[PDB]
């Protein structure tokens, strides 16, 4: 329960709408980084040496 | 126009200021992140990463 | 200063239907199912009109339009798939707002009951002659089966078959004038669910008690934006799920074979929405008596409000009509899988017993048991 | 059938009131009825304490339907204690108003 | 003109000496007003009154009274 968190949270980036909006924007940037990043390399692992990506390798500059 | 001037049309102005520009930071920041703009984005120290 | 949104022409409109209507506290889910309907039509507009800015209505290139979409042009598939699955989340959604109507005595409302049947009958038409668009081997006989059906009409039949056709046959003008009418048919019905609302209005939205709610109204905009905001996320899981795991399931194969005049495919079947219909008129031994029949059941959804005689409006308080509706309702889903299966002795008496029961049900059945209850209480 | 059946007719009548859960919910037999005009007449001629009374009523029922819940049992409504205060003012009306159809037609 | 006359001298010895334990001049209260500017109000409004949550009590007709949630998000602006 970090309560102090939340409440520096509060008190810097949600108390004023417009800060509030900003912290929003940043958040979804980075959040689509690491969401993309991460969810590819799952389909990656679940799928390979399947995917020509791993594949490509024995044929391109070959 | 002139009813605008006044000691207080411009006190009103200071007080928003603040709230002015980052409502413009937000925009521009919402702009480039909608777009995909790569100029500014290559200069980011971990989104750049997606660009390839 | 007052408030600016009570004030702006605009403005008040917005706020009389949206933002601060009273509404009943206790409606359930069943009362979110009328914006998703809007919400779809809104999603099937914007998908279709993308899908016309590449789609040729001809004989000819109608098909390879269509597989042009789904492979060369950028995110055409998903495109597509969207489409042809928002059309069956729109009737899925459809029946459950005509059920809740029954069953919840919404009909009492004669004015937006009628108007809603409209829209219906109109719903069904833009279905019908969008899933002649992809000119597949099913969509040509479809329309040449549901089209031929009207020689039946006493003199002018055969002269308004011919004259739909644009010819002796269906071929590219029945194309391209069927694609005009998919087109502007949905905007109508946009307009004509303006007139749902308005007619709404003007009375109020009904609870499930089924009594007056004047006492504990509450304002639209808090409470239940967020909820119809939640039932819309659900709906989208849903259509995502469909289109994004498994698109073909609801549709019927064959459909991707380019259409063939001199070849008729064994088993030839509606969409599954209209299924219930198909076997009603397949059971009927007359060929114009089965046009009666379709549509005399129709419109008994008119006529429901006459058959009324209960005391009370809501049928949460009258358990004898509760295992008639859920009877009414296993006999829809009997005649939907009979609409699938070929013509044989057991399916055919078996449709034909469902569609006898059905119609009775709603005729005799319902306002006896309904009398029967009301002798019960001692009204 | 008099003092052999009655007794059963009642017994019957007892299992729908208790099949019909408006009880559950405090509502009396009256309160359910659909308002048409009719009704709304009627209830416009109840006495204040009645008409109040209604109200709570009612209001309660779709605050507890609103919640999905139900009374205890101790406060569920009986099917020997239930009053019909609404009926008298009902069958008035619908008496004037066939006697003003009755008189219309000739 | 609210310490005019001596009956309210008198409450306010003895409410002064039972609340703050001395009785504050009128030159200590002239001092104090004098410090005040509109960015202090500013601060002290938003420290008190900005996305607080309000205590509400209506007794007549209040049917138009909007309901709590639409009371509690008038407490701030989307705006500021
Ligand atoms: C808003 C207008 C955006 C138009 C430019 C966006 C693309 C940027 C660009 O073309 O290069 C110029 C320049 C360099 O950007 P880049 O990321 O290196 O080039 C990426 C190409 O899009 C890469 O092009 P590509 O050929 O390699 O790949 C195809 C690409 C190319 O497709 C498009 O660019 C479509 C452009 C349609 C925009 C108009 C839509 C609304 C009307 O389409 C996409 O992949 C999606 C990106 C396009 C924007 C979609 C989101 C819009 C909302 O981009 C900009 O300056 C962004 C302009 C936004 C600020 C306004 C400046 C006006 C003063
Ligand atoms: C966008 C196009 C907007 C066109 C507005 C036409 C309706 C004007 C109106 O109702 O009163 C405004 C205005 C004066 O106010 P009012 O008559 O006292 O009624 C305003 C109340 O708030 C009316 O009371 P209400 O708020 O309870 O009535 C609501 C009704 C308002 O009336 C309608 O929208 C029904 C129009 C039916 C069109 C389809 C007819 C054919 C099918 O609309 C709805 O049912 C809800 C629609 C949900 C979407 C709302 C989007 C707002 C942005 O009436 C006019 O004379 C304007 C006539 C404009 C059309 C002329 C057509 C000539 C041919
Ligand atoms: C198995 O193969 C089959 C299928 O699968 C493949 C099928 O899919 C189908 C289904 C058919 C499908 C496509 C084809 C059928 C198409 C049609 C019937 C319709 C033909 C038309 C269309 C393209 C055009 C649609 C028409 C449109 C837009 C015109 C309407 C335009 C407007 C603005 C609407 C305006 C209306 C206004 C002002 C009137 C206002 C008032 C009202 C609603 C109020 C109601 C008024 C009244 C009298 C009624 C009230 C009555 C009262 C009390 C009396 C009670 C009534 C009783 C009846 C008892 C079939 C048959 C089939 O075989
Ligand atoms: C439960 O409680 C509730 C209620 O009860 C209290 C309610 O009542 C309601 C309200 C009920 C509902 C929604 C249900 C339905 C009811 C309604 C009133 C609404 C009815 C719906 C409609 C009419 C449909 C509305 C619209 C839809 C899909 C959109 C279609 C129309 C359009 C404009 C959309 C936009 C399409 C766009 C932009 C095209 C995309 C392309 C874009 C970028 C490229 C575009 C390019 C161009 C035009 C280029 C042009 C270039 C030109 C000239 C060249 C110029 C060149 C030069 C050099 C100058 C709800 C929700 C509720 O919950
Ligand atoms: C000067 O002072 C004034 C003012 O200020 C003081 C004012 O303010 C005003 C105010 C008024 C105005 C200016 C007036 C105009 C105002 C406006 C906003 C302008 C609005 C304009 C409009 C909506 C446009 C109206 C026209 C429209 C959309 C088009 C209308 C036509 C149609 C859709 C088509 C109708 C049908 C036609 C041609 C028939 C052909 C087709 C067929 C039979 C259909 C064929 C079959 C099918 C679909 C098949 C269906 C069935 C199928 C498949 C199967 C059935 C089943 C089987 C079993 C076979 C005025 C007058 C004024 O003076
Ligand atoms: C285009 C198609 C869109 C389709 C969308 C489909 C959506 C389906 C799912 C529906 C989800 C519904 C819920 C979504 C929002 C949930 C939260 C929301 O309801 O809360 C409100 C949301 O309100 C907003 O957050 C208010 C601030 C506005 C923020 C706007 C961010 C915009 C980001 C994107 C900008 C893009 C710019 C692009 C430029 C080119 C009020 O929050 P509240 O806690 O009570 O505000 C208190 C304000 N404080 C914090 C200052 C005290
Ligand atoms: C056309 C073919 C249609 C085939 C579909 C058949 C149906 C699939 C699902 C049917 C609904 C299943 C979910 C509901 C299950 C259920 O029984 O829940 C119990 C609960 C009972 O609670 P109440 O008595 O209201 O009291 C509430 C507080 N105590 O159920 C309900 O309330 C149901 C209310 C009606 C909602 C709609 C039910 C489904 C209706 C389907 C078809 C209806 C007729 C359509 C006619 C037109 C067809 C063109
Ligand atoms: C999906 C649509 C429903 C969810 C998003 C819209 C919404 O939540 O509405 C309320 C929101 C905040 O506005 P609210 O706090 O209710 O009152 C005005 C401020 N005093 O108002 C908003 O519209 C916030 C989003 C736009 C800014
Ligand atoms: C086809 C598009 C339709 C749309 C967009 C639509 C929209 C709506 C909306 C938004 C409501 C209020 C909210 C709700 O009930 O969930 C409503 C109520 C209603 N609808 Fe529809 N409707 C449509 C079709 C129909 C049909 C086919 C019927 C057939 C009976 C119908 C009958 C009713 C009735 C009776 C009500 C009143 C509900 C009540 O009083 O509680 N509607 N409609
Ligand atoms: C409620 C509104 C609508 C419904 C219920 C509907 C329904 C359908 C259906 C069921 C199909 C068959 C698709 C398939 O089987 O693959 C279809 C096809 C099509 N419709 Fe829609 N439609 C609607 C609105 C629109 C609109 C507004 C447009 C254009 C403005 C449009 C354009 C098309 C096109 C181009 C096709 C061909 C897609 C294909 O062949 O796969 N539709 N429609």
């Amino acid at each position: 329960a970090a309560a102090t968190l939340t409440s520096k949270l509060y008190s810097l980036l949600f108390r004023r709408t417009s800060t509030f909006a900003l912290t929003i924007i940043v958040g979804v940037m980075f959040f689509e980084r690491a969401f993309d990043q991460g969810a590819d390399a799952i389909y990656d692992h679940i799928n390979e040496g399947k995917l020509w990506k791993h594949i490509k390798h024995k044929y391109e500059n070959k | 126009v002139t009813r605008f001037l006044g000691p207080r049309y411009r006190e009103l102005v200071k007080n928003w200021v603040p709230t002015a520009y980052t409502w413009g930071a937000v925009g521009a920041v919402g702009l480039v992140w909608a777009t995909d703009w790569r100029l500014i984005l290559d200069w980011v120290p971990y989104i750049n990463g997606k660009f390839k | 200063m007052t408030p600016m949104r009570k004030t702006n022409p605009l403005m008040k409109l917005i706020n009389h239907s949206f933002i601060d209507l009273p509404t009943p506290s206790n409606i359930s889910a069943w009362w979110n199912f009328g914006s998703l309907l809007g919400a779809c039509l809104i999603l099937q507009i914007t998908t279709g009109l993308f899908l016309a800015m590449h789609y040729s209505p001809d004989a000819s290139t109608a098909f390879s339009s269509i597989a042009h979409i789904t492979r060369d042009v950028n995110y055409g598939w998903i495109i597509r798939y969207l489409h042809a699955n928002g059309a069956s989340m729109f009737f899925i959604c459809l029946f459950l707002h005509i059920g809740r109507g029954l069953y919840y005595g919404s009909f009492l409302y004669s004015e937006t009951w009628n108007i809603g049947i409209i829209l219906l009958l109109a719903t069904m038409a833009t279905a019908f002659m969008g899933y002649v668009l992809p000119w597949g081997q099913m969509s040509f006989w479809g329309a040449t089966v549901i089209t031929n059906l009207l020689s039946a009409i006493p003199y002018i039949g055969t002269d308004l078959v011919q004259w739909i056709w644009g010819g002796y046959s269906v071929d590219s003008p029945t194309l391209t004038r069927f694609f005009t009418f998919h087109f502007i048919l949905p905007f109508i019905i946009a307009a004509l669910a303006t007139l749902h609302l308005l007619f709404l209005h003007e009375t109020g939205s009904n609870n499930p008690l089924g009594i007056t709610s004047h006492s504990d109204k509450i304002t639209f905009h808090p409470y239940y934006t967020i909820k119809d905001a939640l039932g819309l996320l659900l709906f989208l899981l849903s259509l995502m799920t469909l289109t994004l795991f498994s698109p073909d399931l609801l549709g019927d194969p064959d459909n991707y074979t380019l259409a063939n005049p001199l070849n008729t495919p064994p088993h030839i079947k509606p969409e599954w929405y209209f299924l219930f219909a198909y076997t009603i008129l397949r059971s009927v031994p007359n060929k114009l008596g089965g046009v009666l029949a379709l549509l005399l059941s129709i419109l008994i959804l008119a006529m429901i409000p006459i058959l009324h005689m209960s005391k009370q409006q809501s049928m949460m308080f009258r358990p004898l009509s509760q295992s008639l509706y859920w009877l009414l309702a296993a006999d829809l889903l009997i005649l939907t899988w009979i609409g699938g299966q070929p013509v044989s002795y057991p399916f055919t008496i078996i449709g034909q017993v469902a569609s006898v029961l059905y119609f009775t049900t709603i005729l005799i059945l319902m306002p006896t048991i309904s009398l029967i209850e009301n002798k019960m209480l001692k009204w | 059938a008099v003092s052999a059946s009655g007794k059963w007719l009642d017994g019957i009548r007892k299992w729908y009131y208790n099949a019909a859960g408006f009880n559950k919910l405090g509502l009396m037999r009256d309160d359910t009825i659909y308002e048409d005009e009719d009704v709304k007449e009627a209830i416009r001629r109840l006495p204040e304490n009645l008409y109040n009374d209604r109200m709570f009523r009612i209001k309660r029922a779709l605050d507890l339907n609103l919640k999905h819940q139900i009374l205890p049992k101790e406060q569920w409504t009986k099917y020997e204690e239930e009053n019909f205060y609404l009926e008298p003012y009902l069958k008035e009306v619908i008496r004037e108003r066939k006697e003003r159809e009755e008189w219309a037609k000739k | 003109s609210h310490l005019d006359g001596t009956t309210p001298v008198c409450e306010d010895i003895g409410r002064s000496l039972l609340t703050y334990g001395r009785r504050i001049p009128l030159a200590e209260w002239e001092s104090r007003i004098a410090e005040v500017d509109a960015s202090v109000v500013r601060e002290i409004c938003s420290k008190y009154i900005y996305d607080q949550c309000p205590a509400v009590a209506g007794y007549g007709p209040i049917e138009q009274l909007p309901d709590y949630n639409r009371i509690r998000s008038g407490m701030f602006w989307l705006r500021f």
